[PDB]
Formats: structure tokens, C-alpha cells, sequence
């Protein structure tokens, strides 16, 4: 029973690939990573990864 | 920096009013509801070979 | 009011006179006019450089955070909030002050005070308007401990009180500082021996705020958010600065995810478009 | 007691504001203002300075020093080419992280003509001419170089002095143009093309590079203050 | 012809014949400090022509797959004759300078350089949350190096060519005092920094005061039998230094 | 602190009124202002024209 | 003790405000947004000897 | 009916104003006022009086007036020593409570010099040589008599004239410092040192003692009020 | 404005004039400008003496006290409050007003008001506003005995109305003593015959405050505390006074625990850090 | 009946403020945080047979 943060913010234009879409249970450190949605394609200046940080909240994500 | 205009008023029986003007854009200003000047020359009589209106203006 | 320049009428031209052959090696940059390599007309121009100018650049209420805390907690210590004072937390306004290296301004400093009723069994109450303080220690004072501390007492710390429904607290802020400007960005170090903290951190030193509510232990709980507007004004900058590319990470430094420098293409010409048909 | 009525407007916040407040700490000894080099005034005595212009950003080369470096080499055919993007400083990806367009992206109107320098990286005893030229809007992008002989343009020939200006004037029939993508505002394109090609004799490396970079003259002008579009934030920095 | 300049500073004397034009400054010129603008109490030391001279810094070697070099030249300047050494007993210094940065290759050569003096460049970490140690912003008078990749060497900086180890676009660096050194027609980099920070005096060590950064954005490109060693030599001249507040000897 | 009384109509919103107020885009560069031909400054300007008038209106 | 300056307004087709000062210091006042001065020579042109634009500036 | 816009920070109760109030008991018959000899116009005019430094504050001396008797006598080694401290007034132990400390810790901010006047309160056939010395920041503090002899010092000869001045000039970087302790504002150290002897006839007391004093100067200035640390209170005084 | 001296330039000197040797015997505080004993420059110095005046010490909205008071009690003593008013029973200003012998000086006074609903089982409520009403009294006048008294009908005591939501009240005073100056230490007695009250509890004799809701009694209980903020202006100061060691006792008098001179030290000189290592 | 003063302001880079009063007593009026005046000369130096600090001051 470790902190945990929230559910990974929702994109408009991706969504999360499937180890990470289904559990809970994020501690600090996570990486989780996205894939871009049907019809979307990647932008390559931007990495699609958001790690949670020691206040329990995720970095910022915009629009990979 | 005051202005001092006339009030609005009725005829046949001069009064002042006051204006400071508060902000520094000029968009921020009361509307101008005082000029009465008009020019119905370019609507009507909107010709060339400006008539006379007692000659028949034809022939 | 100074006008941007306007525009000469010129002619054709055969002579040895050469403004578009430069050097860009010079660290120089070209001053061609328009009127100078095509043949132009008589432009009177009318434009003002006027908001373009540093003053109303950065002369906008901008922030810095937002600041909770509750009127009834079993735990003490969430009664009241503090705030260590630094411009480096938002994005927006730490880019636009990082834009320049030093900068000299006076403070304009606005609080939005917003209020919500937590949960409980008994929510239905009778509650009088609530009354907040906002005090503010200079660096090296000393600190409140709970929300019944009599450090609370502001004899010599200057403080705000506000009640709930009037216009927004303001109040202005001269240019409080030890060396002859701010500093956006420091290369060095604490300690004299080249150890200790690297960056800017060494010079911030503003001391900090404190926010509670006047009012005493409520019988529900209700929780307060007081969002702290910076504006800076009167305002001089020195030695200009690229704007910054990566994403922040930390409000202590300048540590970065190594980014690309722009947006990609797909070829290195133009043409017309390939889409669907005529 | 002074008669007095509020107006709508009272006892609201409005970020833009211009009024007076009370001090905190009042009559309070500020330190003296010292001289320190290199002031600015105004935002535009920066954008006016020339900054390199990341043009070969195809699709890998922005992760590296190669967006900058555009490449030239002896052509077995000329009435070529060289590249070519579209004049929007600050909508187009070429010149959108620039210095001109990071300034130009905190406004939304723009006016006034831009520079273009071209500094030729090769060696000294290689040779060439180039044909830079702009396109006003209204029909396509040229597809020939002898359709873009028939805009702006300027022949550059390589020597002694390395670089040369082409000089985009202020062609529109609106004092201003925004500096997001409408098609009300359209302005241009600017393309280069080997008009000879590159001459150079034996042990001689063939293939040189093309700096570009651009500013602004002096009758540039900006209005619309919105926050930019680059800056984005999750939480806060700790 | 203005191809040609002579630079005369102590007892040393620099000429180049193919300068193309000195760069100098953000306009102002190097000037000790006035007695209106002073902080300090005590008599500075102006100490002489002993200080106020150039001094050779080490010699990088430019290859066609290097990327970059960076000094600290407050910090660079520490064993540099008497001029270090009165860096080693006062606690205030102040000083402009004349940087000159020579380089040069034959006509069949090609490859440009960038030459910038960057004030307060605060550079930042590879590994994201963690202390840079010191060696790793300035190593005296030997350059540290950029890369083409990101880097991930623990208490280090990040160094990538395209972030320039600061985090922004390396090609808006053209807003500091600069020069390029295109090798078709160039060795004039001269940046005659005045002195530039918030306060009237600094300390030498405590304090960097800016970053010299030479990155080649056109890469050094030769055809086979020219040569291939091609270095790049770094000169540096305090101007109008003056000292203040001296006790014991400092921290080496 | 100067003695003020409020007044009857205060903080009331009337459609016709002829106050100040401020700008939300302070310092804004307006464009100018060019020569249009046909500059209505009346509306009794307007009613001095002729327009034809339907007189046979009858029912279809 | 008022000043009375010049609105910000359009061209092509001189409105005056007044102003007063209440508090004591300085920092209080409303900020100066009507100062479009510049001097952009030291950082285009930051060079020695200075050039000609029309000359080739070299040899 | 006069129109009236409420600006933000309306209705607050701010401490440090500056307004205007009515008064309750209206049209009050105040007392003629008196000169009464010895006024303060300005806190300054208070820390320029000099007061005496408990130096000896060794761990017990404290509660007794050996806190100010400062241990002089005869060594049978030159070279040495006497006392120091760090110069910090109201930071360090040894000048925190005195007169200027206490007027210096209602602040945050000092600048301007600092004197030292030293009584040799011993025999009048006694005599001998200090070595009163101060050495600015950035080196350590000095461990010898030829270290501390490179700073700014002065040798005092014990005579008919029985006290001297160190005076401690203002050597920094800005224009002010925290009178708290900051790492950024060090100010530098205090040592005193045998240099020769003391020397004595027959029949006299060798063991003497020096008294400490400190004041400030003529361009001495404090900036922001802020409360004492020194004051406390848990409940109302009853 | 007033600025500090400043700083000549001097050179090197071996005459007969010696101004570090002094005589500190004489009570006389020497005069030693830095330019006599060490080499200086010219420093022309722009410090301003300002915000150490004893104006810009003493205005500062200091204190007095905290008073509590309920509007439903069944005892009719708690129904309201009252205060002797004197200006010795918080350190801060004590210590501050302290530092000088005598003083005078007009007051601005300010009350900040806050109620708390009490706990009871009936505690949702539709209250409407609460008013109150600080009534001044004289020395020597007739006192209240209940909040229904009819000695509140101020009709020559001053008395001040409040409702609460509005800016807190704020009125001025002018210099209320018999003297010609108020007095922080009186080293005497009440009686001629050296008997009596010893101290400054003769001369204080300023009346009292009091307090109550102006409202009838309530169905549930509120208290209410009002905290009186005094504030010095137009100040006048003589015979200074070194400031005070040990901590206050009591508000009548000036007993004390000894305490000693300062904080102590481990030994007489100074070195070099020993700790951890290199 | 108002009267103009100057602001506390910064050294090394005499803007004016105004003042009227309103009540009818002076213990109303706001306070004078603007006298830099002093005179330590009472406290230090309070002698007679003012000395020179030049000379011994003794024997
Ligand atoms: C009781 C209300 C008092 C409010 C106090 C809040 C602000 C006081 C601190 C001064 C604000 C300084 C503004 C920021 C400073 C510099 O710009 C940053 N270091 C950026 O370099
Ligand atoms: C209805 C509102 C009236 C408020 C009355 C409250 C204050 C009236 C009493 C005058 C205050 C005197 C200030 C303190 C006096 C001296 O400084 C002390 N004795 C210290 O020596």
C-alpha cells in the first residue's frame, strides 16, 4: 500500500499501449509510455513518456 | 485638465457641464452623442452638371 | 510618439555600389533597406513599435501559484500554508522574465481568494463570512508553527487582511534586492571553494509568506485557495538572451530533456500540393 | 459625505490594468541604479539581429547541427534548384523556433519587410551562382526556375565577399498579416535555385553548405500580445 | 587593405593579414570602475601592464567529427602569470577582455566557425536532478567538449551541440558578441568583453562571468593530401583590471 | 479616507448611459483610418433619397 | 499637482488625460506604457570601425 | 452622484499606512511641550555610542562581569596570540546583545564601517605591543602572526595614551549585507595578537586586562524592519 | 534628503598626529573616520539614514491585546468584556517603546473583529449580521455592570459601532497625559512618605475599554474577539535607554530572572573549521 | 488648500505627490516619515574642552 498517483492523463490523440492501460498501482519513478491513436501519427521532436513525480502527480504531457 | 461643454436643452425659453477624462486610451472615452453636422450632398444630387432645379434641366 | 521609418522611392541602378554583397562573417548584421534592390514606391508609414516595448511586454497581471489550506484538520499542520517566495515555478512568466538576463522592477502583487465547502455528514450549516490574513516574513524572521501562534501578531511583519466578498487584495512592492538588479541566471556557486549549491538558488533569498484563516476551528470543514498574482512594473532588463527551447523540469535549475530544434518536414523543397485531384 | 455613484466594472480584477496601490514597505531606501552594459528598450532591437535559420529539417537531421547546414554540390544539370519553404515567421516549421519567431509568437499581427543572408561555407576556390527569389501568393509554388524569375529575386555570385541579402519587401493589400495560418493573410514563398553550378578544380571536396539566416528591417512591427503556443506545463516545477 | 590588424597589449603583440573585421564589445569599451558607482572603501589595486596582457590558452584539435569547446574564463585564467596570482589574494577583482581566437588551413580547405561569449551561461545537468561537479564546468585552461548525442555521465553536463548544455536552439546564439571563422576568409575573432554583472565588483572564483563556446556549424572538410591536422589556438587579454580587499592566499 | 454618500441608481445598469470605462487592451495600436467614399454621419440623410413605393398592393 | 499628458490614439484621423499622485513613494505610481524609445546600434552594428553598407567592407 | 470605481485592495487593514483618521475626543487642548534635554531623532544617532564587547564568553563566564575581561599577561613566547572573533554584528555570539547588535537585529540589512576601541586596563609600569588585525573573506581565518599581519592592521604601544582604534572600513561587493548570517555576505575576522610582551618591574601584577568596545561610524545605515529574534512571550504579562 | 558622509581619499603619513591613539577614559567616543588610519579612495555614498528614524521605527500597526467575549452565557459576566489599557502586556512594543526613557505621541488605534459559532446541539442557525460596540470610559467615570446596563448609552463617552463584513475600525487619538511627555520608567513612589506602589503603575491612569454585542441574546452561542492594534505617529523620544536583556514578568512592574550577557563560546580564540575532513 | 511634496525615490537614476487634509484636529493627520535630520553630538562627544582628535587630548 505504497503512494500511487492518479490515472495517466488523457490525450485527445494517443492512448496508453498494453502492459500500462489496464493496472493501477503507479509508484514514483514510473514510466509509462503512449502510441498514437486511429488515425494519428507520431510527431518525432517528442518522446511519449510521462514519469510520476514525488508528489504523486505525472509530468507534463501535451501532444506527441 | 478639465473641458467645459453645453448641455443639451430645449429652444425658445446654455447650461454647462463638466469632463475630466480618467484613463490613457482613448477608446475609454464617453461617446460623442453631441455632433449634430450633416452633408446629404453626396446621396442626393449625386450627379454631374449640377441642375439648377428652376430650369427644366433637360433639352 | 516615434514612428517606425518609411519607406524612399528609388530607381534602377548600374553602379559599383554593392549593398546586398555582404559579410555575416563581421558578427554583423546587414541593414539593407527596401529601397535599395527592387525599385520601390513613396511609403509614408504611420506604425508605432509601442507594445512591443519591455514595459508592456511584462507589464501584465501574471502569477506565480496557487496555495491551499483548511479551516478544520485533525492534523495541525494543514490549517495553514506557507510559501517560499521565487518566480520559477509557471512557465509562462519564468520564459518571459528569462528572456533577459537582469532585470530591475517594482511589484504588483494581487491575491484571488476562493473558497470551497469539504465534505461531511453534516453539511448544512449558518457560516459567517471568513476572514483571511496573509503575512509576509522578510528573510531571517521567524516562523508560525500553528494556526493560535502568536508570531501571527505582525507588530513589525507587514500583513494583509480580507474578507470574503470584496474586490481582491493588491498591494505594490519596491525593488527589493541587495545587488543593483535581479538576476535571471548565476554561474556559480555557494561556497568560496567553487562547492556547495550551483545556479541561481544562491541569490533568491526573498523570504516567505504565510496564509491561514482568522476565523477559529470551524464545526465543518472548509478548504481555501489563495492564487498569488505577480505583475511585474517599472521595469529595466540588461544583456538579452535566446528564448529557451526544452521543457522545465525543477524550479532549483536549468536541467533539460534534450530536445530538437524545431519541427520536422518531409523533404527540403517546396511544390504544390499532391492531395486528392482537381 | 460626497455624492457618488459606482459604475459597472467596480471591484473587479482585470489583468491589464494601470492603476495605483500602497506599499508594503513604505519609504523604502532602493539601492542605486548602476550602469550595466548592453540595455534593452524594446523587443525589437532584438529581432532585428540575424539568427541562423534551421532549414534542412527533414525528418531526422533536427537532432543535430545538420538542420542548419543546407547542401550544395556541382549539378550534371543546371536550370536546378536548390530548396525552397513558405514566409511565415512563426507558422512555418522552418523558421518557427527562430529568434525572430519565438518574439513573433508571443503577438498575433505583423508588418514590415524581412531579411535573408546567405553565407556561403565552401572553399575559396570554388565558384557559383544562385538565383533567391520570392514568390508573392496568388498563383502556386513556381515549379521552374524560369517561373521563379518572374518574382523578387537576386542573382548571388560567389566571391570574395561570401554572403548576400535577399530582401523581402512588404507586398500586401492589409498594414497587417497574423502570425498563425489563415488563408486571408497569405504571404509568399522563397525559394533558391541553382541558376549555374558549383565549379571547382581537382582535389577540391564538391560538396559545400549554405547558411541562412534572418532578421528584421527596420519598419517591422508587432501587436497582438497572447501567451505563445510553446510553452506547456503538467504541474508544478518543485 | 583592412584585411590587416595589429593588437598591442603589455608586452605582446598580436598581427593576423586576414582579419575581416576586429569584433569588439556590445558597444562599450572595458574602463575601471568610477568612484560613483563603487562599493568598495579601501584603494583598488591597478596593478599594471603585469596583469593587462595576453596569455595562450591550450590547443584544441579540430577533426571532422568534433563538435564543440567551452571554457570559463574568469576561472580559465588561474594560473595565467600575476594575474592569477592576484586572483589568489584579493576577494573583489573586475576586468574586461580581449579575446582573440586564431585558426587557420590552407585555400582548398573549407569548414566555418562559430565564436560567441555567452554571459552567465548556467549550464545544465546530464543525469536530471543531480550536482555537477566542478571540473566538469571548468577545467582551467583545458576545454571541455561537446557531443552530437545527449549525454549520461553521472555529475555532468549535458552536452548536445543542438541544446548548446544551456536548452535552447544553437542557432539563436547569434544574439551574444560573436564571430564566425570561415576558413575561405577569416581569423578575426576578436570579442573585447566589457565587464557585465549586477554588482559593481566580483569575486574570480566564486563567479564565472562568461562562457566562450567555438562550434563548427559548417564541419571541417578537406579532399586527401591536404592536412589534416588542423588546430585552433585561443588567446586571452584582461582589460583595465583592478583588485580589492586583499587578505591571505585563496582556494586553490 | 474622503466622506462619500452613495446615491440612488448606484450600481444599477442602464442601456443608455455615457460613462467610462477601461480598456482591456491597454496601449493598443489602432490602424488608420483610410477615405471611404460615402460617409453616412445622419440617418436623415439616408430618408432624403426617393425609393418607389408600393402602391399596388392589392391582395396578390 | 496633476500632469496632463496625451492619449494613445490612431493616425491618419492629441486627447489629453490628467493624473495625480496619491502615495508617498515612488513604487505606488502607475506604470510608464507610453515610452517608444529605442537604440538598437549595440547589438546589430556591435562592431570596430564602423562600415559604409554601400562599400564592400572588406580588402 | 459622483461615478466611483472600487480598485483591489479595498477594505483591507494593512500595517505599515500611512492615512488619516478622525479623532475621538475632537478639538483636544494638548500640553505645551518641554525641552526636555537628550533627544533621539534617529536610531543611529544610538549606535554610535560605543559599548563594551563581552569577548571572554567562554561557557561560564557569561553570568559574570568576567565576560568583559579580556586576559592579558606575560608569554614565554613571542609570535603568539591574544583573542578574535568573527565580525558579524549581530550574527556571532560575541557582539549579539550589545547596543549596536541590539538596534542592528530590529533590522536586515547593514553597511558602513565598524570601529573597535580597545582600554588596557593594567599597571601604569606595564607595556607591550598588540598585533590588531582584520582580514576580509575568501581565505580562511589566519593560523599565524605573519598571516594575519597581511590584512589590515595596526601595532599598538601601550602608553600614557591607554586605549587605540581599530578601524574596520567597508570592503565588499555589494552595497549592503544581511545581518543575519548569509554564505553570500561574509565580512571577515577579528584577531588580536601578542606581538611582543607585556613586561613588568618587581612587585607588579603581571596578569592584566583588556576591555572591548564597538560603535559605528559616520556612514553606518540599517534597511529593512523586521522583528527581533530575542523577544518572546508565551502568555499575557499579568 | 539627508545622505550619509562620505569617504575622502588619503595617502601615506608619518607626522606627530595620531587619531587611533585615544582616550576612551574621557566617556568620549572617538571619531575615527576610515580615511586616517588606512589608504582609501574616493566614495561618493548615496545611503540614506531613513528608516531608522524613530518614526519610521515606532509607526509601524503594533498591538495591544486580545479580548473575548460571548453573546449568549448564562453567567451575565461573559456577556461582555472590558480593558484597563495599557501598553505592557505584549514584549514586542514593550521592548520597542522601551528602548527611550520618555515619549509622546498621537495613537491610531484599530480593532480586528472575529466570531466563532460555539458549539451547542442547535447549531444550525439563521443568524443575521452581529454589531458591536467598544465603548471608551475616561478615568474616573461610571463603569457598565451587564451588556442590558444603561450606562451604554454614550452620550459623552466616546463609543464606536461596528458590523461585521465592513473595513475594521480605525480612529486617532491625540497626546492624552498630564505631563508634558509619557513615561516608560518611573523610579518612585505613590505616597510622599515613600510607601505605596513603586513603579510605573502611578502614572498610567488612561481608563478602560469595553466591549459588547449590540444585539440581543442569542439561540445559540457566538463568541467574539476583538484585538486592539495599537499604533504610534507623530512621535517625540528622550533620555535613551540601553534595550532590554532579560523577558518580562509581569505588566507592573520591571522583575526579572537573571540572565546572563549572551549566547557562550567553547574558548577565547578562534580557527579553522575541525570537522568531517577534506 | 493642498500641498506638493516630493516622493521617496531611488539614488543615482523628485516626482511629486499631494496632500490635503480633511479634519479639523492635527493629531488626524498622517504621519511625518519624511525627517532624515540628526544630530549625534549629544550622546557621542559629550564632553567639555571639546577635543581635536588629532592632538593627544591629554597631558
Ligand atoms: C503581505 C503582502 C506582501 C507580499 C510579498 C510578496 C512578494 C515579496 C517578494 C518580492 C518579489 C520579488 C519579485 C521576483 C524577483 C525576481 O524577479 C526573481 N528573482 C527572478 O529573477
Ligand atoms: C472608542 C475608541 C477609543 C479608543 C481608546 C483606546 C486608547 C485610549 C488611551 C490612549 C492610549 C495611550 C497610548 C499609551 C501610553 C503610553 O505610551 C504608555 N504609558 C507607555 O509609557
Amino acid at each position: 500500500c505504497n503512494r500511487s498517483c492518479e490515472v495517466p492523463t488523457r490525450l485527445n490523440s494517443a492512448s496508453l499501449k498494453q502492459p500500462y492501460i489496464t493496472q493501477n498501482y503507479f509508484p514514483v519513478g514510473t514510466v509509462v509510455e503512449y502510441e498514437c491513436r486511429p488515425g494519428y501519427r507520431r510527431e518525432p521532436s517528442l518522446s511519449p513518456k510521462l514519469t510520476c513525480l514525488q508528489n504523486l502527480k505525472w509530468s507534463t504531457a501535451v501532444e506527441f | 485638465g478639465a473641458q467645459v461643454s453645453t448641455q443639451k436643452t430645449g429652444a425658445h425659453e446654455i447650461i454647462h457641464y463638466t469632463n475630466i477624462n480618467y484613463y490613457k486610451d482613448a477608446a475609454s472615452n464617453s461617446a460623442n452623442r453631441q455632433d449634430f453636422t450633416q452633408d446629404p450632398g453626396k446621396f442626393t444630387e449625386p450627379v454631374k452638371d449640377i441642375m439648377v432645379k428652376s430650369l427644366p434641366a433637360l433639352n | 510618439v516615434v514612428r517606425v521609418a518609411d519607406t524612399m522611392p528609388s530607381g534602377p541602378s548600374n553602379s559599383e555600389s554593392i549593398p546586398a554583397l555582404t559579410a555575416a562573417e563581421t558578427g554583423h548584421t546587414s541593414q539593407v533597406v527596401p529601397s535599395d534592390t527592387i525599385q520601390t514606391r513613396h511609403v509614408r508609414n504611420f506604425h508605432v513599435r509601442s507594445e512591443s516595448s519591455v514595459e508592456n511586454f511584462l507589464s501584465r497581471s501574471a502569477c506565480v501559484y496557487i496555495v491551499e489550506y483548511k479551516t478544520r484538520d485533525d492534523t495541525p499542520d494543514k490549517m495553514y500554508d506557507s510559501w517560499v517566495i521565487n518566480t520559477r515555478q509557471v512557465a509562462q512568466l519564468r520564459r518571459k522574465l528569462e528572456f533577459f538576463t537582469y532585470v530591475r522592477f517594482d511589484v504588483e502583487v494581487t491575491f484571488v481568494i476562493t473558497s470551497v465547502q469539504d465534505d461531511s455528514t453534516r453539511q448544512n450549516t449558518d457560516t459567517p463570512a471568513l476572514t483571511h490574513q496573509i503575512m509576509y516574513v522578510p528573510p531571517g524572521g521567524p516562523i508560525p508553527q500553528a494556526v493560535d501562534d502568536y508570531n501571527w501578531q505582525t507588530s513589525t511583519n507587514p500583513s494583509v487582511f480580507w474578507t470574503e466578498g470584496n474586490a481582491p487584495p493588491r498591494m505594490s512592492i519596491p525593488f527589493m534586492s541587495v545587488g543593483n538588479a535581479y538576476s535571471n541566471f548565476y554561474d556559480g556557486w555557494s561556497h568560496f571553494s567553487q562547492t556547495g549549491v550551483y545556479g541561481f538558488n544562491t541569490l533568491n533569498n526573498m523570504g516567505k509568506l504565510y496564509f491561514r484563516h482568522v476565523n477559529d476551528k470551524t464545526i465543518s470543514p472548509i478548504t481555501s485557495k489563495v492564487r498569488i498574482y505577480f505583475k511585474p512594473k517599472h521595469v529595466k532588463a540588461w544583456v538579452p538572451r535566446p528564448p529557451r527551447l526544452c521543457e522545465y523540469t525543477h524550479k532549483d535549475n536549468v536541467d533539460f530533456e534534450p530536445k530538437g530544434v524545431t519541427t520536422s518536414r518531409t523533404q527540403l523543397t517546396i511544390s504544390n500540393s499532391t492531395h486528392v485531384e482537381n | 459625505g460626497l455624492p457618488v455613484m459606482n459604475t459597472p466594472g467596480s471591484n473587479q480584477f482585470l489583468t491589464s490594468d494601470d492603476y495605483q496601490s500602497p506599499t508594503a514597505m513604505p519609504q523604502f531606501d532602493v539601492t542605486p541604479e548602476m550602469n550595466i552594459p548592453g540595455e534593452v528598450k524594446n523587443l525589437m532591437e532584438i529581432a532585428e539581429v540575424d539568427s541562423v535559420v534551421p532549414v534542412n529539417n527533414v525528418n531526422e537531421n533536427v537532432n543535430s547541427l545538420e538542420a542548419y547546414r543546407i547542401p550544395v554540390h556541382s549539378v550534371t544539370e543546371t536550370g536546378a534548384q536548390v530548396f525552397g519553404f513558405t514566409l511565415q515567421p512563426g507558422a512555418d516549421t522552418v523558421m518557427e523556433r527562430t529568434l525572430l519567431g519565438e518574439i513573433l509568437n508571443y503577438y498575433a499581427n505583423w508588418s514590415g519587410s524581412i531579411k535573408l543572408t546567405f553565407m556561403y561555407c565552401g572553399s575559396a576556390m570554388a565558384t557559383g551562382k544562385f538565383l533567391l527569389a520570392y514568390s508573392p501568393p496568388g498563383a502556386g509554388v513556381p515549379k521552374n526556375r524560369r517561373e521563379a524569375m518572374l518574382g523578387t529575386h537576386i542573382i548571388w555570385d560567389i566571391g570574395l565577399q561570401s554572403s548576400c541579402v535577399l530582401c523581402v519587401p512588404w507586398i500586401s493589400q492589409t498594414h497587417y498579416r497574423f502570425v498563425s495560418k489563415d488563408i486571408y493573410t497569405d504571404a509568399g514563398f522563397i525559394t533558391c535555385w541553382y541558376q549555374t553550378s558549383i565549379v571547382v578544380p581537382a582535389e577540391v571536396q564538391n560538396q559545400s553548405v549554405i547558411l541562412c539566416f534572418v532578421s528584421a528591417c527596420n519598419d517591422f512591427s508587432v501587436r497582438l500580445l497572447r501567451d505563445s503556443p510553446f510553452v506547456r506545463q503538467t504541474a508544478f516545477y518543485q | 587593405s583592412d584585411r590587416v590588424r595589429s593588437i598591442t597589449l603589455g608586452n605582446s603583440t598580436i598581427t593576423t593579414q586576414e582579419s575581416a573585421n576586429v569584433v569588439v564589445g556590445y558597444g562599450v569599451w572595458p574602463d575601471y570602475l568610477s568612484d560613483e558607482e563603487a562599493t568598495a572603501e579601501d584603494q583598488p589595486t591597478q596593478p599594471d601592464v603585469a596583469t593587462c596582457r595576453f596569455y595562450t590558452l591550450d590547443s584544441v584539435s579540430w577533426m571532422k567529427e568534433s563538435q564543440g569547446w567551452w571554457w570559463k574564463f574568469p576561472d580559465a585564467l588561474r594560473d595565467m602569470g600575476l594575474f592569477g596570482q592576484n586572483m589568489q589574494y584579493h576577494y573583489l577583482g573586475r576586468s574586461g577582455y580581449t579575446i582573440h581566437v586564431q585558426c587557420n588551413a590552407s585555400k582548398f580547405h573549407q569548414g566555418c566557425l562559430l565564436v560567441v561569449c555567452v554571459p552567465e551561461a548556467e549550464m545544465g545537468a546530464a543525469n536530471i536532478n543531480e550536482k555537477i561537479n566542478r571540473e566538469h564546468l571548468s577545467n582551467g585552461e583545458v576545454a571541455n567538449t561537446f557531443s552530437g548525442t545527449k549525454s549520461s555521465n553521472t555529475n555532468d553536463v549535458q552536452q548536445a551541440v543542438f541544446n548548446a548544455g544551456m536548452g535552447v536552439a544553437v542557432g539563436n546564439l547569434t544574439i551574444f558578441p560573436h564571430q564566425w571563422i570561415n576558413l575561405r576568409t577569416n581569423n578575426c575573432a576578436t570579442i573585447v568583453m566589457p565587464y557585465i554583472n549586477s554588482v559593481p565588483m566580483d569575486n574570480m572564483f566564486r563567479h564565472y562571468n562568461f562562457t566562450l563556446m567555438i562550434i563548427p556549424f559548417a564541419k571541417l572538410d578537406y579532399a586527401a593530401g591536404s592536412s589534416t591536422y588542423i588546430p585552433i589556438t585561443v588567446t586571452v587579454a584582461p582589460m583595465c583590471a583592478e583588485y580589492n580587499g586583499l587578505r591571505l592566499a585563496g582556494h586553490q
